[PDB]
């Protein structure tokens, strides 16, 4: 109802037939019709980074992200995303989020193997947490333009880190490469992520440009959309520079599904505790322990529990998820059942959350709650 | 060498010291494998009974500990110039603890599989499983006792 | 040659040095084959659990590493003019580590197959699979310990 | 190698991500014959040292 991609490289193959290797003199070749003002909008994805600081300026995936930037039918939803990005790119608060995920821009064989079997299992769980999360935003009431490609990027990024865990554990066990490029070529097959705008950054440290199909720029965008608004920056008492970067911030936080009351501060650190005043308020702390129970009892229980909660029917969770599996016993097949044993205390806490925001479920899939 | 202490005499001691840990490891491996298949088939439905059902695997590992004890105690009595009496005693002790541990491991594996699969749907069967597994554990204990009583006589007044 | 050191004496040492790596390779091959069939049947549906389920194959390869360690340590003690005591000790150490590794490899293969197939549809069964596989790994570890304690006595005060 | 290769080819016909897992398990099956080769070379290096 909100997203429909394709993989037809033969419908518009004239843009990829000749050896076009120049960012300049490509807008005339990208017109190709009697439409001019809307063919420039698909060129706006690569145009601020089309000259400054890049190698060879036309990599073979930079055209398919510009060809399949389908603005031909609809020119409203992508323009709203383009009016919001580069309006979000003004405060240092987005920029300090784009510096935490980055740098500056014998018995010892049993230990080093276990450090990389832990890496292959954490990233194998967290990849599966985004596959059952791209079918929660398939349910009615959600949206798919911002929710789908944001978490399709992360599921590719966890599939590569999980592959590097046990390829490294194999080459260390069989000793005490070309396999990482074979799996990198494999995960680009099949579908591909929807096009989001470019998120250029210009400041006193230079003029930077990130990609938003990188798993580290996605991971810093959702950390920006976390915290609630304050008493400042949205009142008309301060018309200075705030209302064009705060209403652009809240129109993405609502676009996931998070109301401006919802706080959602991250957790990962090297410290013991986080703080005192930004703590979850024991109604969602009881509820976050219920969602973690649904992630780690079954591979298929998070989607029909959010579906049962959008209808306001979050008290029938113990009965709508029960199913029976067989069991060979000493008396025959018995057909016992598996139910999520949600207690009444955390079944009540799922009621006071009206619907889980998509931003809350994506912090949960990254281990930030 | 000597008629009482020939040269082929440490062969029986080395065979006993090997066979103790070999047959107790086979018994422990059968018990661990059968009980682990039972646990992995059971705990798909009741993952909360996972650390409660781990008892037959531990009672299978105790048999391998018995074999390790007898192998160390036999191994610290080998010598180049020992008698045939010592080698025969060491071979008998190794065979005793090894085949007793093999029988106890088979019983622990079969009873543990049936007991875990039965106690998935009947919570009052767990203590009966523990009783029958203790009766399967004392067999390897009896083999350990016979091996220790043999090994205590391997070097008394031997010339 | 000598009555204590005959000419047929390195035969038992060569048989032990071979049999260590032979039986540990058979155990590791059974574990790798059974667990790999389980992984290839499981990961058609969940390819994201592919590098998480690779643990039983690694725990099967550690057994072959144990056999390689014992074969190298026995191989650097062979000689033309050794005693029968040394050859009997080397044969016992080889048989110990080989048959313990064979039993541990069978247990690791069966438990790893069942655990991967069960953990495809129950995410809380993976840690129980790891616990039972560690209990299957310590059996080959016990065989390695008995082989090292035998090999440490193969050349003490031998004439 | 035979059993794992049969299962891995039949599985990777319908799952393209299983090929690298097949290669990992086959490398773990290859190092066993490598270990046998190492033990054979270390034995053969001592077959004629100080033999009378």
């Amino acid at each position: 109802a909100s997203v429909s991609e394709g993989v037809l490289r033969k419908k518009y193959t004239k843009f990829f037939q000749e050896n076009i290797k120049t960012h300049l003199d490509l807008k005339q070749a990208l017109l190709k019709e009697e439409k001019p003002e809307t063919a420039l909008l698909a060129y706006s994805l690569v145009s601020p980074s089309g000259y400054r600081g890049e190698p060879l300026t036309e990599r073979k995936i930079l055209e398919v992200v510009s060809l399949l930037d389908e603005v031909k039918v609809d020119g409203d939803t992508y323009q709203q995303l383009k009016n919001t990005f580069d309006s979000i790119s003004k405060d240092p608060r987005m920029q300090v989020s784009l510096e935490n995920q980055y740098p500056g821009k014998g018995v010892g064989l049993l230990v080093a193997t276990g450090r990389e079997l832990h890496k292959a299992s954490v990233n194998g769980d967290a990849e599966a947490y985004h596959h059952q999360l791209e079918q929660i935003s398939q349910l009615p009431g959600r949206d798919q333009r911002l929710s789908m490609p944001m978490q399709q990027t992360l599921a590719i990024g966890h599939a590569m880190l999980s592959a590097e865990g046990a390829v490294g554990a194999t080459l260390g066990m069989a000793t005490g490469y070309g396999l990482n490029n074979e799996v990198q070529d494999q995960l680009k097959q099949g579908p591909m992520s929807g096009v989001l705008p470019r998120l250029e950054i210009s400041n006193v440290k230079g003029d930077f440009t990130f990609s938003m199909q990188e798993p580290a720029a996605v991971r810093a965008l959702m950390a920006y959309l976390g915290p609630k608004e304050d008493t400042s920056m949205s009142s008309p008492q301060a018309p200075k520079e705030a209302q064009e970067m705060e209403a652009a911030r809240l129109t993405l936080k609502q676009m996931l599904g998070s109301s401006p009351n919802e706080h959602l501060v991250p957790d990962v650190d090297s410290l013991l505790k986080l703080s005192d005043e930004d703590m979850p308020s024991q109604t969602e702390s009881t509820a976050n322990g219920a969602f973690k129970k649904l992630l780690s009892e079954d591979w298929d229980w998070l989607m029909p529990a959010v579906r049962a909660m959008d209808k306001g029917e979050a008290g029938k969770i113990n009965e709508k998820l029960t199913y029976k599996l067989p069991l060979d016993a000493a008396n025959g097949r018995v057909y016992l059942d598996k139910s999520p044993n949600l207690s009444d205390a955390q079944l009540d806490a799922l009621d006071k959350l009206g619907s889980p925001s998509q931003l809350r479920l994506m912090y949960l899939a990254e281990g930030w709650i | 060498m000597t008629e009482l202490c020939p040269v082929y005499a440490p062969f029986f001691g080395a065979i006993g010291c090997a066979s103790a840990i070999i047959f107790t490891s086979l018994g422990a491996a059968y018990g661990t494998a059968k009980s682990g298949v039972g646990i992995c088939a059971t705990c798909v439905l009741r993952p909360d009974l996972l650390f409660k059902n781990i008892v037959p695997v531990i009672m299978a590992g105790i048999i391998a500990i018995y074999g390790l004890v007898v192998s160390v105690l036999v191994c610290y009595s080998l010598g180049q110039k020992q008698a045939l009496y010592t080698g025969f005693i060491q071979l008998g002790a190794g065979l005793s603890v090894g085949l007793s541990g093999l029988a106890a491991g088979f019983a622990i594996g079969i009873v543990g599989d049936a007991g875990v699969r039965g106690s998935s749907q009947q919570p009052r069967l767990f203590v009966g499983m523990i009783l029958i597994l203790i009766f399967a554990e004392v067999l390897g204990l009896y083999g350990l006792i016979v091996a220790l009583l043999l090994n205590s006589r391997a070097t008394q007044d031997v010339v």
